[PDB]
RNA sequence: AGGACCGAACCGACUAAUGUUGAAAAAUUAGCGGAUGACUUGUGGCUGGGGGUGAAAGGCCAAUCAAACCGGGAGAUAGCU
RNA sequence: GUUUAUUAAAAACACAGCACUGUGCAAACACGAAAGUGGACGUAUACGGUGUGACGCCUGCCCGGUGCCGGAAGGUUAAUAUCGAAGCCCCGGUAAACGGCGGCCGUAACUAUAACGGUCCUAAGGUAGCGA
RNA sequence: CUUUAAUGUUUGAUGUUCUAACGUUGACCCGUAAUCCGGGUUGCGGACAGUGUCUGGUGGGUAGUUUGACUGGGGCGGUC
């Protein structure tokens, strides 16, 4: 159908870029995640008037979406934010594991292909220091401190 | 069943068919499946059996109008 | 050699049983038929 | 083993049997029991789908399992036991969970022997892990191809698949047909094999041996009226006419594949 | 002709006739056919391995029978073809239906040629046998046996009588036999009797014919 | 021990004979085969007609079966008696 | 052994054994428009199909490597009207090829048949079964 | 115009990877001290597969019927 995007920027389409698109992207994925709102020539009026408010009040802790997401779509250097990448730098204990959550990109996964930590890691401030496997059933590691700003 | 719950169906009569212009018949199935629509205004999935005309014609209209009915044409919603 | 005919009341009644003739429409649409028809034997099995 | 019958008796001239004296001889363990079920096959509407099968004799099925569990502490062999359940030999193990259990029973068992369902494994022969920490070339049993779906793939005599690489995720052994199919990256089958490499020479032997066997004969077609049924053949007897099945079409020395799924895993096909 | 010796080509489209055009629908092409039975005293049919033997075909190989021409098979573009061949049961429907010959079949392509020599020779051999040197004595004398052997047939407690064969021409063979007359015997026992000096004697050639005409009876 | 031998029951029917408007819609009479297993049998139950089923004869499927039985189409249709 | 109940018991049908093929499980396949079900609570020493018919005894011929055979299109060998077709690779086809399964010559003692080689073909080579 | 580029393109193929439809006869939780089912979680598959339409090839398995007439019996033959 056609939407305009509630989204800030979307890798095409973006910040309130009213376009067609594909069916069977836009039903199961730009909507229903936020990423649009359907188009109608009454929608379309409402939504103009709407996204000065929208796609910039919401749209403003949204940065660290599309920079976090590279980190997941690898699970090499794993990381999200948990309250942060709009904070400055990951920070905290906060993030990945310390509460076992992690976003995944679609259940296939490098982020738990073996556990046999006693209290997760995380743990240190103003870096946050991931686990960064280098077998499947030993931990001998190579921890690294990015972040996703 | 083999029904949109909207737009209606069912298979409906046919027939082979031969320039010779034999005598047979046969239905016609429309081509309908179970797709997984996302409620929203309820936040779930209320997977419905539906046509693929009308696959179209839900999302022209929206969710919410397909679903408005339903209750307004009293069946499973 | 044997005969066609063979004994049993069990056998015959629950070939056709009233109910199990009273649970099937067609022969049921028969039940009826006959009944309008006004026969008092019915299922045969009384 | 193997022992001839000496003929006193053709009837007894070709009897060819093995004797199972390694095996108690009376009943079995009930509670691990369960009844039979006889239809002569016969579909939901009870038809003669698939034919011949049905008859035999009684025989009982036994509440069983491949799947390894109740991991913990280990078990032991304490006898292995005949069932028409499968061409081999079945065995209960009792564990020191204080868990009384039948397994499927490889070869290599004398009774007493140790038996762990742990994952670390004492590499027992017989023992089973999931391959992911399988050795190299080893010789396997009881493929699934889902993980822990039990074992649906070599619970028979001596069968068993030869583990031609891991690689990545997946695990590609070799069916016994000379098949190269890839089983998922965790997937179990137990090492080695259970035996019974001798029943290949076990016969029917005769008629008798086939009813108490429920092989009802497997009736020429060939030389029937074709009406019914088509194939070849005539009152005459005849031949030089074109030969194809009901469907009307040849079914012997053609393909067939019907799963378009599986292909994926398939490497080399089957002989 | 080539070599002096004439080829034809033939039937209405896939041929790879797209010529000078006169053949309205299915039929013209067909009275050429008729035609090329005319002219021959050998026919080649190309037959193919993945649309050869169709029912239209195979009619064509019976409709051959009746051209009493030589037949010679031949499968073109072959060289294709899957390794286990389709084929050889495709060479068995035919052979049992059956053609005696000498078969001899082809695989060739036009698009690469290894059946090329083969084809060139077998036409010759085949054209010996059935252009043979005939002649009322050997057909006689092969003849007798075949009747001592199994059986004359007999018609209404009357037994038969053959007595003498000689041959009406030999280019495609046919002989005529005077014996009894044409229902006496069914069309079979001809053929039987016929069959058996098509043994007795080599015919890789077309199918010999026989004759009955009556006068003794 | 055994598709073991002989042979009653019980089932099956090879020879003959008889009946053939019977005594009997296939028996009787008289010999005869198998007989602990490819056995036999009861009771009940289930496979349904362009269909089963079928140790297969184009058998058998309610005395009927190279197409049940029954109802309707249908006062069929029949250049034929 | 089984069988044409109500003409026909057999040489028919069956049958072990054997042979062949198809099928990797959501199996092939089979029924059932499908759902489902059977196949199978099984699992390629099986399962399904098909086919042959105990048993014993009559020898059942692998195309890949490399070679061979016919053929053309090429390669390779030629003149150097270059193109290079004939013989050979190759393409197909080829194991009565190396190597296990014939003769003929010498040789396991009436020479002759011959396990080895030669000879027909880059055939093992009457060993099996069976002898005037 | 034939022809040919360079450039603008327009579009379809293959290649690869993904996940979000879709599949999941994996495993578990749950209505429900229910092998059915449903929902949810997770594992695995994955834009496939399969199916609906349309559409080419095949198809005696299934289906309706077609296969003259003359005739010193017919069929045979020969003939119209």
């Amino acid at each position: 159908m056609q939407v305009i995007l509630l989204d800030k920027v979307a890798n095409l389409g973006s910040l309130g870029d009213q376009v067609n698109v594909k069916a069977g992207y836009a039903r199961n994925f730009l909507v229903p995640q936020g990423k649009a709102v359907p188009a109608t020539k009454k929608n379309i009026e409402f939504f103009e008037a709407r996204r000065a408010e929208l796609e910039a009040k919401l749209a403003e802790v949204l940065a660290a979406a599309n920079a976090r997401a590279e980190k997941i779509n690898a699970l090499e250097t794993v990381t999200i934010a948990s309250k942060a990448g709009d904070e400055g730098k990951l920070f905290g204990s906060i993030g990945t594991r310390d509460i076992a959550d992690a976003v995944t990109a679609a259940g296939v996964e490098v982020a738990k292909s073996e556990v046999r930590l006693p209290n997760g890691v995380l743990r240190t401030t103003g870096e946050h220091e991931v686990s960064f496997q280098v077998h499947s059933e030993v931990f001998a590691k190579v921890i690294v401190n990015v972040v996703a700003e | 069943s083999r029904v949109c719950q909207v737009t209606g169906k069912r298979p409906v009569t046919g027939n082979n068919r031969s320039h010779a212009l034999n005598a047979t018949k046969r239905r016609f199935l429309p081509n309908l499946h179970s797709h997984r629509f996302w409620v929203e205004s309820e936040k779930r999935f209320v997977t419905l059996r539906v046509s693929a005309k009308g696959m179209r014609v839900i999302d022209k209209k929206g969710i919410d109008t397909v679903l408005a009915e339903l209750r307004a044409r009293g069946e499973k919603y | 050699m044997k005969r066609t005919f063979q004994p049993s009341v069990l056998k015959r009644n629950r070939s056709h049983g009233f109910r199990a003739r009273m649970a099937t429409k067609n022969g049921r649409q028969v039940l009826a038929r006959r009944r309008a028809k006004g026969r008092a034997r019915l299922t045969v099995s009384k | 083993a193997v022992v001839k019958c000496k003929p006193t008796s053709p009837g007894r001239r070709h009897v060819v049997k093995v004797v199972n004296p390694e095996l108690h001889k009376g009943k079995p363990f009930a509670p691990l029991l369960e009844k039979n079920s006889k239809s002569g096959g016969r579909n939901n509407n009870g038809r003669i789908t698939t034919r011949h099968i049905g008859g035999g004799h009684k025989q009982a099925y036994r509440i069983v399992d491949f799947k390894r569990n109740k991991d913990g502490i280990p078990a032991v062999v304490e006898r292995l036991e005949y069932d028409p359940n499968r061409s081999a030999n079945i065995a209960l193990v009792l564990y020191k969970d204080g868990e009384r259990r039948y397994i499927l029973a490889p070869k290599g068992l004398k009774a007493g022997d140790q038996i762990q369902s742990g994952v670390d494994a004492a590499i027992k022969p017989g023992n089973t892990l999931p391959m992911r920490n399988i050795p190299v070339g080893s010789t396997v049993h009881n493929v699934e191809m889902k993980p822990g779906k039990g074992g649906q793939l070599a619970r028979s005599a001596g069968t068993y698949v030869q583990i031609v690489a891991r690689d990545g995720a997946y695990v590609t052994l070799r069916l016994r047909s000379g098949e190269m199919r890839k089983v998922e990256a965790d997937c179990r089958a137990t090492l080695g094999e259970v035996g019974n490499a001798e029943h290949m020479l076990r016969v029917l032997g005769k008629a008798g041996a086939a009813r108490w066997r429920g092989v009802r004969p497997t009736v020429r077609g060939t030389a029937m009226n074709p009406v019914d049924h088509p194939h070849g053949g005539g009152e005459g007897r005849n031949f030089g006419k074109h030969p194809v099945t009901p469907w009307g079409v040849q079914t012997k020395g053609k393909k067939t594949r019907s799963n378009k799924r599986t292909d994926k895993f398939i490497v080399r096909r089957r002989s | 002709e080539r070599d002096g010796r004439e080829y034809v080509l033939i039937d209405t489209a896939g041929v790879r006739k797209r010529g000078k055009i006169t053949d309205a629908v299915e039929k013209f092409s067909v009275i050429k056919t008729l035609q090329a039975i005319e002219d021959a005293n050998v026919v080649m049919l190309v037959i193919d391995a993945r649309e050869g033997i169709s029912d239209q075909d195979l009619s064509l190989l019976g409709f051959i029978l009746n051209s009493g021409r030589s037949l010679v098979i031949v499968v073109n573009k072959w060289d294709g073809l899957s390794q286990e061949v389709k084929e050889q049961v495709k060479e068995t429907l035919d052979f049992r239906l059956g053609f005696i010959d000498f078969a001899r079949v082809h695989f060739i392509s036009a698009l690469h040629g290894s059946g090329v020599g083969n084809l060139f020779e077998s036409v010759r051999e085949a054209y010996d046998s059935s252009t043979r040197r005939v002649g009322t004595s050997m057909l006689t004398r092969i003849m007798t046996m075949a009747v001592e052997d199994h059986q004359p047939p007999l018609v209404r407690g009357r037994r038969v009588k053959l007595k003498y064969a000689h041959a009406g021409g030999y280019n495609p063979p046919i002989v005529v036999i005077h014996g009894n007359q044409v229902k006496d015997l069914p069309d079979s026992y001809k053929r039987y009797l016929m069959n058996y000096f098509r043994k007795s004697l080599d015919v890789m050639g077309s199918p010999i014919r026989i004759q009955f005409k009556e006068g003794e009876n």
